[PDB]
RNA sequence: ACUCAACACGGGGAACUUUACCAGAUCCGGACAGGGUGAGGAUUGACAGAUUGAGUGUUCUUUCUCGAUCCCCUGAAUGGUGG
């Protein structure tokens, strides 16, 4: 795969788990639910600040053995998933900077894509 | 046992193109046909205050149905009676029996 | 200029029940006293009130 | 409530829709299958909500209500799926 | 049975009820049902047949559908058809229809009824009626009548011959009555109480 | 007792031969099939 | 309702229900978010304590269960045994 591919492969299966209820969302909605593996992929936002988020998640997800990715923002995640409210100008009405998303579900060339990572495990 | 076909309808001239008419096709020619006179029909009898308010004269009616019940009777038919009561299909309210 | 009964309560949890148990060396423990016995997993904690316990969801008798 | 979600899908794949208007809860499938279970007034309260927008159209009995899904109707409840559908009114013919 | 009969009524009112409000101004006659041993199958008397069927065929199998989902029948135990009624002059409920149209649409009430009047005793009718009541004034409740040809309210036997209509317009200010009769030249008893003939 | 076409309560409830139609009047409500001939 | 076409009449033999009316509490049905709060919200559900006739979870405290529909402001609305 190219370096396109990797995010935007990332990012479609995002924006389908949002639109349909094959996405976890919420802080101690997503926690609770790694733990009887209910997901099968999550993504991690670094510029999550909050303590222990960034550390405690990698391993939850390592014990369960659930596929763990890391990207850059949760604001650049959040609008990934597509979020977008639409002014008439274009400018952004609300943006909502989304943290604690992990994924029931996967689509075939996705999945095909996160075995040429394999992370976690 | 010997098999009897009431048939209970509302209405007469639904009822009587079902015995007289399509009887003739189990008269005798594949099972005997005996027949009886029919049972007594009910009335059933309601009474409605025509009025909708206290003020009248306190009128009433008399409303009435008529309930026919046709019986005949054969002797055994057994697999024929599949013919017997697909016959009539010509109003609302004809159901049949077997024994 | 009453209403009586009715209002805002703004409560519940902030950012508390953060995450699971704190790992990384070893586990470290969480910040409540265990349910023993729930039918929604051992997520659910229980009350501190009056030396008895009680859990919110699956309605236990339980006490320390 | 997560009692509204159940409703939700009962839209899709089942036409038209029925209801009976009661205070007191009671099932208004019968026809779908699915065997949800929720009360009456929660139903109602959807069904008019999205009437209000000119989504569904409505039709009513006696006491009872139907409820029809318009072409309009189809094309919302598509989106807010998701899933792309061949119109749930043709689809069952 | 006692309650057979009564059911029977029962399932004939819901069904007459509902095609008679939200299925309208297709010439709507009624309805006639009758079984076919494990089906029934629930005639749909109209003029126009093409609405009660839909172009897309949605309309038919909505209204299968709401029957099924009230009464727990499935498909192969019920089946809707269609029937096409020639002269709508003949079917009071349909000429009903057509008259509450052109009154919601503001047009005058003798020019209206005329209308009705015209269409029924070119037919052939023996006569007609047509008792508007209602507003056309403030301030009065006044009651029109126009009466044509002749008809008959001896007997019981009356009942049989006229079909009758009475609907309702819903207009500003309130609402405008309607009522339409007309006595068929076509007997449903086939009986007359007048004119002994003589065969020559 | 209660009423299913209607939810009043009340203008009189009709259960004979289980049936209801006297929270809406049968002379209004007809085809039941009923009819006065005497 | 008040000569008759009032007054064992309103299919009216009503005790809680029915119920207009009274003594009190509750709901959203105020739907519809177009102008706002997602996570942790005004919230859904909740043992104890309190509230109060009502350990009732409406409410308030405690702590727990949370969908973000419930909730915030307007417009809009529907419902009624009201005239």
């Amino acid at each position: 795969a190219t370096p396109e591919n990797l995010e935007d492969a990332l990012r479609i299966v995002l924006q389908k788990s949002r639109e349909v209820n094959g996405l976890i969302r919420g802080l101690s909605e997503v926690a609770r639910a790694l733990d009887r593996r209910t997901a099968h992929l999550c993504v991690l936002a670094e510029d999550c600040e909050d303590e222990e988020y960034k550390k405690l998640i990698t391993a939850l997800a390592k014990q369960g053995e659930v596929d763990l990715i890391n990207v850059e923002e949760r604001e650049k995640l959040a609008q990934w998933a597509g979020l977008t409210k639409m002014d008439s100008t274009g400018e952004l009405k609300k943006t909502f900077k989304c943290s604690c998303v992990a994924v029931r579900d996967f689509g075939e060339r996705t999945r095909a894509l996160e075995f040429l990572l394999s992370h976690l495990r | 046992q010997r098999v009897l076909v009431k048939m209970t309808s509302r209405n007469a001239k639904a009822v009587e193109n079902v015995m007289t008419e399509l009887l003739l096709h189990a008269r005798n020619e594949k099972v005997v046909l005996r027949g009886p006179v029919r049972l007594p029909t009910r009335t059933l009898k309601v009474t409605t205050r025509k009025t909708p308010c206290g003020n009248g004269t306190n009128t009433w009616d008399t409303y009435e149905l008529k309930i026919y019940k046709r019986l005949v009777e054969l002797r055994a038919p057994t697999e024929l009676v599949k013919k017997i009561t697909s016959f009539p299909i010509d109003a609302g309210v004809d159901v049949a029996i077997t024994i | 200029p009453i209403h009586r009964h009715k209002l805002e309560k703004m409560r519940a949890l902030k950012y508390f029940k953060v995450t699971e148990n704190d790992d990384g060396s070893f586990k470290v423990e969480r910040t409540r006293d265990e349910c023993p016995n729930p039918v929604c997993g051992a997520g659910v904690f229980m009350a501190q009130h009056k030396d008895r316990k009680y859990c919110g969801k699956c309605h236990l008798t339980y006490a320390a | 409530k997560r009692s509204r979600d159940d409703v939700y899908r009962f839209f899709f794949t089942e036409g038209v829709i029925s209801c009976k208007k009661d205070p007191l809860g009671t099932w208004t499938g019968s026809l779908g299958g699915k065997t949800f279970t929720v009360p009456s007034i929660q139903v109602m309260q959807l069904m008019r909500s999205m009437k209000s927008r000119g989504l569904i159209k409505e039709q009513f009995a006696w006491r009872h209500f139907y409820w029809f899904l318009n072409d309009e109707g189809v094309e919302y409840l598509r989106k807010y799926l998701f899933l792309p559908h061949d119109a749930v009114p043709n689809t069952h013919k | 049975k006692k309650r057979m009969i009564i059911r029977d009524g029962v399932f004939y009112a819901e069904l007459f009820e509902f095609l008679k409000r939200e299925l309208a101004d297709d010439g709507f006659a009624g309805v006639e049902h009758r079984v076919t041993s494990t089906r029934t199958e629930i005639v749909i008397r109209a003029t126009k047949t093409r609405e009660v069927l839909g172009e897309k065929g949605r309309r038919i199998r909505e209204l299968t559908a709401c029957l099924q989902q009230r009464f727990h029948y499935k498909e192969g135990k019920l089946q809707l058809f269609a029937e096409r009624v020639e002269v709508r002059g003949l079917s009071a409920m349909a000429q009903a229809e057509s008259l509450r149209f052109k009154l919601l649409s503001n047009l005058q009430v003798r020019r209206a009824a005329m209308g009705i009047i015209r269409h029924v005793m070119e037919s052939g009718a023996k006569g007609c009626e047509v008792t508007v009541g209602g507003k056309i004034k403030g301030q009065r409740a006044k009651s029109m009548t126009f009466r044509d040809g002749y008809m008959i309210k001896s007997g019981t036997a009356h009942k049989n011959f006229v079909d009758v209509a009475t609907r309702h317009c819903h207009l500003r200010a309130g609402t405008l009555g309607v009522k339409v009769k007309i006595m068929l030249p076509k007997s449903m008893q086939n009986e007359e109480e007048i004119l002994p003939d003589v065969i020559t | 007792r209660h009423c299913v076409i209607c939810s009043n309560q009340k203008a009189v409830i009709r259960k004979y031969e289980l049936n209801v139609c006297r929270q809406c009047f049968r002379e209004n409500a007809a085809n039941i099939g009923f009819s006065k001939l005497r």
